[PDB]
């Protein structure tokens, strides 16, 4: 009897892989069937042990051509359909344990917070975001890209460059298994050229060229270029013409927050310089960011610390100091206080192994 | 719109004519007699919005409520309507919640999320539709906040008062908004004042800050801690009155020093 | 989805609201509880309140929501409180684990009640809640 039970989980786990696009004629057609194998708590019948013979991916690869209002073609326009599997996956999350079992943890928890980003709020995101940080020796190499690669994509939105910046970089790390030779792999691509343009700038693509296609590759030079020479008129129109591209990743918000620091970094190229600095001189510079509105872009460049002078508007000439520098601002310090838990941290792991 | 002799068709009808203030005391025992059954909701059974006790009552009832709202002054009530109504259009139900009306309501959702002072909520509202570029576009009323959140985005002072004043629905209901916004720029520009100064001109203050009254300018630059005389504002130079400043809290050397000293305490306990 | 609808209507501020939108909240409160949260002070408010109708069934909601964040005690103190919506002659997986925290909680102060004095248990003078 039980080693049947046992059998009859991996012959039905079995039937849903082969029903996929992966192994069979197309996904869509096939759909129905796939969802009725999952649906009538067979699932749940599954938990001899945790999910980790079938996977977040593939849940992921069903559940979307069931529903997105584009392959499911308005099928239905309600989300009854991810709120029953949403529910049921956050009833395993209860059940599910963190300290060795966390093979089905991580999963449910990735699966949960792609239908935020998919359609959601930036404001429920907090509570996901904490819950989601569990070892990262448990899961596949695959897995581990994917997991990264949706929590660099959420960071973003918050504007933690810098998390995601790491995340990222650790996501697409040799490849031992697929999905870091392919189309998952210019997808992380992408979001991780879109996180070093909002960090200030991305100059090297000398790894791009080779792990992306041609079609993507132009889009990434005339964006480079528009940023480096601070012109806001080649920018414009590079998202213009790679319109389809932004779209395409549902985020034509990236358009709004970066265009900001592009003119930013035009009115920092030309530095502080001389102790006193002449209107006109500025004036010029200022002009081509707008040029109605000298005095108001540079006071706003005070403030926001893209500058910091000093004015006079009733003689209106600008004082600078010019520091370029670099005594000490605790500097030591803080290299100190990072490499104790440099060494630590590196250091634990390294021993468990 | 006139009565039928129904809840929603008198409230209809009751707003049409003025009558406001009347709204926001119907509005709770109309809510009340719903409230009691299976209402307030598309449900759960919805598959078309032709028949009742679905979406075409409380959509009815939904885009009346948030104008009303604005009318009495109400920005509270205005977000529990809001709360309602955005979803109902699209976000587990439908495509459609929202007929002519919609480009009105909306256009005050966008307004409302800026005046809160979240350039970031502004952009995440965007997204969730995936609608977004056709209808910022192609409506009126829409492209007036997309263009004041633009304005936001690049700097511009002078280009932000200058969209607010001339617009059409300034003068209507975005006048509410009027006060919050400007709070949030009359901030901005203090802060720079006093920062970016060393001397400057009453009459410059003025103009840049964009007052309307001479003395009210004279109480705002007293206001801030700026001491004046005579057609000139000065400063206590640049670390002051109404940047942080004029308000004395900060300056130290223990934090640093704390941290220091336990790094020091915790590098010896794990050597021996 | 979103919460945020419910949430509205709570805050109209009527008896007819409180009690749909808890009759509601009971359903989905588990995956929408994020959204809930922070409506969590209204709800344990309408708790030792009564000023609209809804108490037993807002500190049941409460109990489901305080489980979801991970606050296991701050849980039970309001599954208990639900009082009569609250029973352990029925079971889900939810039932299973705040019962079980709800004995932790009744072994840790039986612990120290003991030693304090070695006929405690011969009368309630612990919780009646928890011993019941």
């Amino acid at each position: 009897k039980t080693i049947e039970v046992t059998a009859e989980i991996n012959c039905f786990m079995h039937l849903l892989v082969q029903l996929f696009l992966w192994d069979s004629k197309e996904l869509e057609q096939l759909v129905e069937f796939n969802r009725k194998v999952v649906i009538p708590n067979l699932l749940c019948y599954y938990n001899l042990r945790s999910l980790n013979l079938i996977n977040a991916k593939l849940w992921f690869y069903i559940y979307l051509s069931h529903e997105t209002l584009a392959r499911s073609s308005e099928e239905i326009n309600s989300d009854n359909q991810n709120i029953i599997l949403r529910s049921t996956m956050m009833k395993f999350l209860k059940i599910a344990s963190l300290k060795h079992d966390n093979e089905t943890k991580a999963m449910l928890i990735n699966l949960i917070l792609r239908d935020f980003l998919n359609n959601g709020e930036v404001d429920s995101a907090s509570d996901f975001i904490s819950k989601l940080e569990y070892p990262h020796t448990d899961v596949s190499s695959s897995l581990e890209a994917r997991y990264f690669f949706y929590l660099s994509k959420i960071n973003a939105i918050q504007l933690d460059y810098s998390t995601a910046n790491e995340y990222i970089i650790a996501a697409i790390r040799k490849a031992p298994h697929n999905s870091k030779s392919l189309g998952f792999l210019q997808q992380s691509n992408k979001l991780h050229c879109c996180i070093q343009l909002l960090m200030g700038d991305i100059p090297e693509l000398s790894f791009f060229h080779q792990s992306n296609m041609q079609k993507s590759l132009l889009p990434y030079y005339h964006l480079t270029k528009a940023v480096k020479l601070g012109d806001l008129k080649k920018f414009t129109s590079t998202i213009t013409k790679y319109k389809q591209l932004l779209l395409k990743d549902d985020t034509y918000q990236l358009c709004v927050r970066l265009r900001s620091n592009v003119i930013k970094t035009g009115i920092r190229i030309i530095s502080l310089t001389y102790k006193k600095i002449s209107l006109r001189d500025i004036c010029l510079k200022l002009n081509l960011d707008s040029e109605q509105t000298v005095e108001y872009m540079v006071s706003r460049a005070i403030r926001d610390g893209v500058i910091e002078a000093k004015i006079n508007h009733e003689d209106g000439f600008i004082e600078t100091t010019e520091l370029l520098n670099i005594y000490d601002s605790e500097d030591p310090q803080q290299v100190f206080d990072e490499r104790i838990k440099f060494a630590n941290q590196l250091h634990d792991e390294y021993l468990v192994s | 719109m006139p009565s039928l002799a129904e809840l929603t068709k008198s409230l209809s009808i009751a707003f049409e004519n003025g009558d406001y203030a009347a709204c926001e005391k119907l509005l709770p025992p109309i809510k009340i007699e719903l409230i009691k059954n299976n209402l307030l909701i598309p449900d759960l059974s919805i598959q078309n919005d032709i028949y009742l006790n679905d979406l075409m009552i409380t959509k009815r009832i939904l885009e009346v409520g948030a104008l009303a709202s604005i009318q009495t002054f109400n920005f509270d009530s205005f977000e529990n309507y809001f709360n309602q109504l955005k979803p109902y259009y699209f976000s587990n139900n439908h495509k459609l919640s929202e007929s002519d009306k919609k480009s009105k309501l909306i256009s005050l959702y966008l307004l409302n999320l800026l005046s809160q002072n979240n350039t970031t909520k502004f952009h995440s509202e965007l997204q969730y539709l995936d609608k977004h570029i056709k209808n910022l576009e192609d409506d009126s009323l829409l492209s007036y906040p997309i263009k004041l959140d633009r304005w936001l985005m690049e700097g511009s002072y002078q280009k932000a008062w200058d969209l607010l004043q001339s617009g059409s629905q300034n003068i209507s209901e975005f006048d509410s908004f009027t006060d919050i916004l400007k709070s949030a720029i009359r901030d901005e520009i203090a802060k720079n004042t006093e920062l970016s100064y060393d001397f400057l001109p009453l009459s410059n203050i003025k103009a840049l800050l964009f007052f309307n009254n001479e003395k009210e300018t004279e109480k705002f630059a007293l206001e801030r801690n700026w001491p004046i005389v005579n057609s000139k504002v000065y400063f206590n130079n640049q670390s002051k009155e109404k940047a942080d400043y004029e308000d004395e809290m900060m300056h130290e050397e223990d934090q640093k020093t704390n941290i220091i000293e336990k790094a020091m305490d915790y590098a010896i306990s794990i050597e021996n | 989805t979103t919460a945020a609808p419910l949430l509205a209507l709570l805050r109209e501020n009527q008896d007819s609201v409180k009690t749909y939108a808890l009759e509601s909240i009971n359903n989905v409160v588990d995956q929408l509880w994020s959204e809930i949260s922070n409506e969590l002070p209204d709800i344990e408010a309408l708790y030792d309140d009564d000023t609209f109708s809804d108490r037993e069934m807002a500190a049941l909601i409460a109990s489901k929501v305080y489980y979801n964040l991970g606050e296991y005690e701050s849980a039970v103190k309001y599954a208990l409180a639900a009082k009569d919506r609250f029973d352990i002659d029925e079971k889900s997986q939810f039932v299973e684990t705040i019962v079980s925290k709800s004995i932790e909680m009744y072994v840790q102060e039986a612990s120290k009640q003991y030693t304090k004095d070695e006929q405690f248990y011969t009368k309630d003078i612990i919780d009646p809640k928890l011993t019941s």
